[PDB]
């Protein structure tokens, strides 16, 4: 012409997304990014990390020794998957604080355990039961030996085992309750029992607990478990005039990235850095919504289930 | 759109506009011609990119934790590890839904300010050769051909140039 | 003339309001609201939420069938309100780990208590004491059985009750120290004492310590409380030589959105979505400063008991 | 605030305007005159109501939770109880204190903004035809009657009409 | 920042500046020479001025808490006094790289409107008198002495007395 | 020359440090300021709170009165630093929930001791042992007394203490749990004790265990500590017919900004109002990256080490 114009302006496109910002609740733009994750891998996937499978073992079960958990025997993990269709078969029990003993061996990562020549004179040891079956007939869990009397007595026991190691030991044992004060007496002579486990620095005296209880695989006995920390220098003793279930050597205690978790979803070949009950989730986004229970590089959990982050500009398609 | 450039002055964006952000559009001596500007394009997107790590930060590998769920009733001890994780899930929820509001606050704003500073660039360069039409648009008054064309664009128009040839143009005029 | 002078501005106000940005600390702008509630309104509003006024009760004595709670005893709530000018009127009692017991029943949301039919062959029933009195007779808690010897002879108690329902019921009971030795042979034959309250899963005995303590309401002796959840399928078992308080039967332990609260503030006809120790208070505002002991739509309590938010622009009177 | 609009290139605002928030003071050849501009003022409006919904989620009722007051000294539980109950209420005071800060931040640069805008879009329907004063007022150079100011307002101002006008009072000095 | 004056149409700052934080540069009939306005500067400086503790209040006394670190295993209640203060970090960590962000992206912004509403300013004082030549530097078309660019500077210039002498210099050209 | 030129333009500085915006991760600015405290000044500063160097006693032989702690009898502190280095010197023992006594006693902020009148009839008293040495002769535990028979009898003891004060006592006491039976009958006749703290409001029996335990000090025995809270009003009543280590009075708590801490670090003629296990650090800053621990007013823990606020404009060099 005689003269010029030119014009300035910005791109749009089709597919623009709403999104939030301060001064609208919903406003349109070019692109947005997804920054919560809904979508789980629906599967536990066994890379980057070590997982074990519980199965029908619990935790405790595993690391106690019960006959149908001799497969884990001698296996480590970084995540232990616990099955709650999981069920004990061996004496029944019970632990006060279980929580915290599940906590303390989920975190140590093993449950490798390393056997110590313990001498109990005067005792008949490997005590067994038809509660807890191995092979055809009677056994016991693996960890623990259950002394009852020899002939027509059981001494004062008193058996000491220093720790010269330089980690932290840690030594699991227990103590019976006889269905009656028959089985006190045929069992364990004294009228009475008692198991006083002391190291230099702390101790537990625990007595027996004669009473008639429900049936449990025929048996209405019982046994508790406690477990005890010996440090480096320190030194376990064991005194007992019956009813002691003694330990057969410890467990090597780990500062460790290890944990526990409970799920029924499947194991599956795959790669993944973090994992949830309902399965992996993807690492990429910051947030989350699949579930709280998290072991691994997880994206933080959050009670809203889709935030869109703007990567784009304002949206005006032509009006 | 604080400045009023995208949804304001500028009545829509160009859904033809494949190269780059912001651009231009022309009519001259050589018919219409459309190009993009990297400049201000770049400026924008080197912004957005990242912008979520400036503040939230490298994801950290967390390991052995507090139970969260429960098979068993029993008093104050749960009831404590369900309020210590009760209150981090809350907080972190009003964390996120805070920070994608105003993260997407700035994004929208800082797009809008690379229109607005992408006019008046080429605003102050034409200086009196020119007319702001209100539309995001210029009446140039004189021949600006696509070398003369692509002198706005690169910056380096010599509006002294074109001066005189400005000003015949433009007076015509008294009643 | 020939020229009009158009001219642009904006709306101030008489009094405008002081607030805060991030660029000043105060600044006036044409109309602020307060983000921040500070009152209360001076009583607990009866509606929204079912509110049971305890009075001179505490929540544990409405459930263990304290005489002065006999008003409660087929009651449940959303909130209880325990006044602390609350007492008991009862045997003097302690409960290991009441804390929780109390959060427990506070949760459960009720005391509606459900016989069942126990047998206590051997011994007499229905044990009764000066302290507890309904009416101006001796009696004892509601909920428990005080079972002393019959004749001349307290047989060992060995009592089972299954669980058939569905749902995990709560079964409280006790064992009772007496005061002395001459006490102790003269309520049941034996010089010493044990019950073994268990199931399947847990188990727990108690043995009855003897020996003076402080006087309440006449008595030396005590009495302890311990509670056991069966559950589901599983079966409750109790079995004791000497010393037993028996259970009555059971609470349903139920999921719910019920507490108990600490409060020495009236009740009144009002309606209202939250309730404070001081009071219930205003929903609207999003943050708050009566209490951080709060239940209900309770908006989060901070430190500050005034936040202004601005609704305007800046307000510029004539300079 | 920050646009030196508000309180900045414009002295005062206007209390005798109940009408709405923005708006305009006119003299020409019809005595003086005043008026509103709803699309600026509802344009505020929109984005400070459900202001503070955009981030604080609506209450979510809470139940049965801990215990946050004692009667006894009992060591180390009520320790934890206290500590979790204190660092809870030390972070939400502190996102309230930020969130009313930046929130009001916003508030003031948004209002500002839209006075910008308004000037800036009449200016630019004026082009050649007016001058800025300085005031953030124009003086125009032909003669406007009120159907004249009605066109600005609502958006219809043909700046081509009186150009030849414009020129003959804006050009009349050496 | 967002208004393109810092680091954009203003190529660059001022070493040779230390009376303040914005100024001018002059050259006319008597030469060259610096100033500060010392009226912007103040405005900036008063914003930054106790920027952070108009948010996070006054440091505050904490006395006997829960303890951090352990020399014995222990499970539950170890796991939960970990997570309280795993969780707590984790929080505030957060909301310092948070603040430290956005107070500096508004601390970034506000100078550079700073400078922009400076130069807005002086651009209305001028009126026809001048020309924006993309520096954010204005040619003035005619004689100013020192006494004229003080006006300019203290606010009180009169672009009614110098047009004429403006017009007659502007359009020597057809 | 008929003409002007005037410009504008912005100030700018010879060494610009790198901040961080939304916009941009480094970006030069003319000024900056540190946010996180660093450093501590690796002495901990005793002006400003009263400080109490621990030496060779931890906080609970302190009180309990171990030989080595006597200087300690008439202390008081805001802080008492525990170096990991101190030990005990004195008979072994140990306290359940050792860590809730440590946290009660460091929050009164004092070990002053109110002796009280308790009448010991036909027991022998002041039984001092081998471990617990003052000078060259034996001792004990200088706030508890060891009570054993007299002549060869050991009667029910029932002493009673009444609190008329109108503040919460704390009363220490302990049982003993001796190595053998044989040791066991010589000191205390009976074949097994016991101890029954009460109060109204509550009680606490404890039964003994007898037992070897490694050697300590030539000692086989141990001792356990327990505490007792009387509130006012209330009144404390011991019952015990055999092994009881009785207290010679009360400590009186005190609602305080008393606390312990754990540190190896000097103790300086020094002003701060902030301490860490670290030393005392500087109190200006809002946050910090030296120790999670703390004490006093101070700053944040956080993660990151450096955080820089910009307090100036962007700076632009000549390009
Ligand atoms: C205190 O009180 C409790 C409860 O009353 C008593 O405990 C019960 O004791 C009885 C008798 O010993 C137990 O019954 C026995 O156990 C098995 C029954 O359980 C099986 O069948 C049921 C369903 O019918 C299933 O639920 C379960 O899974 C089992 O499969 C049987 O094996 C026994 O029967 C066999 O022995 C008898 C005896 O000679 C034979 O005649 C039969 O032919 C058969 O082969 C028997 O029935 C009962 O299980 C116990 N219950 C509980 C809850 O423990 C204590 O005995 C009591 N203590 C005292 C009095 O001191
Ligand atoms: C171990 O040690 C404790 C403490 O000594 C003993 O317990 C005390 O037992 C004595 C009896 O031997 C109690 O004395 C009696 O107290 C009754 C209650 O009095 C209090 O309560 C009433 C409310 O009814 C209030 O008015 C007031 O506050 C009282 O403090 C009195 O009713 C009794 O009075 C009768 O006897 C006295 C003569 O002694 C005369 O006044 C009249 O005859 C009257 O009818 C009596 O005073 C004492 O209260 C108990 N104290 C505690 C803390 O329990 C244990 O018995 C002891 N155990 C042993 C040795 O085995
Ligand atoms: C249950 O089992 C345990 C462990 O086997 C027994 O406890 C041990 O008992 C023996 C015998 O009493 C103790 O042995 C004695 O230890 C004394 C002190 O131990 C020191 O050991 C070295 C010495 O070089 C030091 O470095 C260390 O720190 C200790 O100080 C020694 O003094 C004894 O030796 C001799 O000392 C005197 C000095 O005058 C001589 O005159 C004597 O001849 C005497 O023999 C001796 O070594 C042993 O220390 C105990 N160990 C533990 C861990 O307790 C229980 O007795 C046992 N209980 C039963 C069977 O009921
Ligand atoms: C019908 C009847 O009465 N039959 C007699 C048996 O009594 C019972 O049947 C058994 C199978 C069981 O279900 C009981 O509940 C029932 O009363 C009796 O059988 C013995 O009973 C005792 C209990 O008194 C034990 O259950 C015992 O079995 C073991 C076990 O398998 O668990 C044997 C095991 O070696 C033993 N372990 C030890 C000593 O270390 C345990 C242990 O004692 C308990 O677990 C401790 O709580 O018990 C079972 O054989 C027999 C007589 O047997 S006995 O040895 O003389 O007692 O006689 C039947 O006629
Ligand atoms: C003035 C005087 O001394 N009178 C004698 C009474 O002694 C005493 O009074 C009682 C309340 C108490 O304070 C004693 O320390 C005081 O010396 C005596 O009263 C009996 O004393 C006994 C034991 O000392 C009990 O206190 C008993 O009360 C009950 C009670 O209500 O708690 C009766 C109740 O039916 C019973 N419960 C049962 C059997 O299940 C309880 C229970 O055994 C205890 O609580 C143990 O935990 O005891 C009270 O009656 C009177 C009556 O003597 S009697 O022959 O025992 O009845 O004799 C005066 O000489
Ligand atoms: C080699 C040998 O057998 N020597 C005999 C000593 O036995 C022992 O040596 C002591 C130091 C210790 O290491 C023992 O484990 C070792 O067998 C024995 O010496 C004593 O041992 C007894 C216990 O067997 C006591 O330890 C006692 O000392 C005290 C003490 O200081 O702790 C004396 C103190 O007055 C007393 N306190 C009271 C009564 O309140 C305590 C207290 O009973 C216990 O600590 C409670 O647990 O014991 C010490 O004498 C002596 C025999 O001494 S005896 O006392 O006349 O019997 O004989 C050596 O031949
Ligand atoms: C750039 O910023 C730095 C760091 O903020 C400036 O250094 C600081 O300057 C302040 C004054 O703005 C000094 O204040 C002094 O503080 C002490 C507190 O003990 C007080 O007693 C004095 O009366 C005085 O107010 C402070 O010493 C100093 N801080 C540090 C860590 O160096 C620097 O001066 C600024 N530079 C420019 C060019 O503005
Ligand atoms: C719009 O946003 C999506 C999602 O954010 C972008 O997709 C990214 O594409 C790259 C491939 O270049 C992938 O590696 C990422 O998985 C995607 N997400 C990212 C980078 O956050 C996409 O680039 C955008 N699309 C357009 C047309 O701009
Ligand atoms: C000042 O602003 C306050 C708060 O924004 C106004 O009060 C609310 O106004 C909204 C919007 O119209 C109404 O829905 C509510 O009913 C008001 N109440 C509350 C508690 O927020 C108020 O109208 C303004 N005051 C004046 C005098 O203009
Ligand atoms: C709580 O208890 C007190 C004292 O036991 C009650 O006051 C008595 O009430 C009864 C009737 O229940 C009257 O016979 C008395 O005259 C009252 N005595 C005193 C000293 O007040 C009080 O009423 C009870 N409160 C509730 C809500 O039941
Ligand atoms: C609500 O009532 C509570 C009691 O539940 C009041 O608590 C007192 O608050 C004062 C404030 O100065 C303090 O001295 C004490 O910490 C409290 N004393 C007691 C005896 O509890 C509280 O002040 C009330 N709050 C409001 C906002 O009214
Ligand atoms: C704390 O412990 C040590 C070891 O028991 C004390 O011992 C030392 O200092 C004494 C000076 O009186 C010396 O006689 C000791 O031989 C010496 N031992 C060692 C290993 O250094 C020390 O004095 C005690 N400190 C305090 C403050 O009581
Ligand atoms: C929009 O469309 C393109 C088409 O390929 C797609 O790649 C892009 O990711 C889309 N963005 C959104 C937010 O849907």
């Amino acid at each position: 012409n005689n003269t010029a114009t030119l014009c300035l302006g910005h791109h749009a496109v089709a597919n623009g997304t709403l999104v939030k910002t301060m001064s609208d609740d919903q406003i349109e733009v070019t692109n947005a990014t997804e920054l919560v994750q809904s979508i789980s891998m629906g599967k536990i996937c066994n890379k980057s990390y070590r997982i074990l499978d519980g199965r029908n073992c619990t935790l405790i079960d595993a690391m106690l020794g019960d006959p149908h958990c001799d497969a884990f025997q001698y296996e480590s993990w970084d995540l232990f998957i616990e099955r709650s269709n999981a069920f004990s078969n061996c004496y029944p029990y019970d632990i006060p604080d279980y929580a915290s003993l599940r906590s303390i061996v989920a975190s140590s990562g093993t449950v490798e355990f390393t056997a110590e020549g313990f001498t109990w004179t005067g005792v008949t040891q490997n005590g067994r039961s038809g509660a807890c079956k191995r092979g055809s007939a009677d056994s016991f869990f693996s960890r623990l030996n259950w002394l009852t009397k020899s002939g027509s007595s059981y001494p004062t026991l008193n058996v000491t085992m220093p720790n010269n190691k330089n980690f932290d030991k840690l030594y699991i044992w227990g103590i019976h309750h006889p269905s009656s004060n028959q089985e006190q007496t045929k069992l364990y002579i004294q009228e009475s029992g008692r198991v006083t486990v002391s190291t230099k620095r702390s101790q537990q005296t625990i007595i027996p607990n004669i009473g008639s209880r429900p049936l449990v695989r025929g048996q209405s006995g019982r046994i508790s478990i406690y477990w005890t920390i010996v440090k480096p220098g320190d030194i376990l003793m064991i005194n007992s005039n019956g009813n002691l279930v003694a330990p057969r050597g410890y467990f090597k205690l780990n500062t460790g990235k290890s944990s526990v978790m409970r799920s029924d979803v499947p194991i599956d070949i795959c790669v993944s850095e973090c994992i949830t009950p309902n399965g992996s989730i993807s690492n990429d986004k910051p947030f989350q919504n699949v579930n709280k229970v998290t072991y691994g590089k997880c994206p933080k959990y959050i009670r809203q289930n889709t935030l869109k982050l703007a990567t784009g500009m304002r949206n005006v398609p032509e009006k | 759109g604080i400045f009023g450039a995208i949804a304001g002055f500028i009545e829509n964006g160009w859904e033809g506009m494949v190269d780059g952000w912001y651009g231009f559009r022309y009519q001259n001596s050589e018919g219409t011609g459309q190009a993009a500007d990297l400049k201000s394009t770049q400026a924008a997107i080197d912004q957005i990119n990242g912008k979520l790590n400036r503040v939230i930060e490298r994801t950290n590998e967390k390991f052995h934790q507090i139970e969260k769920e429960f098979s068993e009733v029993e008093g104050r001890i749960q009831d404590l590890e369900k309020y210590v994780e009760d209150t981090k899930i809350d907080l972190w929820s009003y964390n996120a839904e805070l920070l994608v509001a105003l993260e997407n606050q700035h994004t929208i704003d800082l797009t809008d300010a690379e229109m607005n500073k992408l006019f008046e660039k080429t605003r102050r360069q034409l200086r009196e050769n020119a007319e702001d039409m209100g539309d995001g648009c210029f009446k140039i008054y004189h021949k600006c051909d696509n070398a003369c064309i692509e002198s706005i664009r690169t910056g380096t128009y010599d509006h002294y140039i074109y001066r005189d040839e400005a000003l015949n143009n433009r007076f015509q005029s008294g009643r």
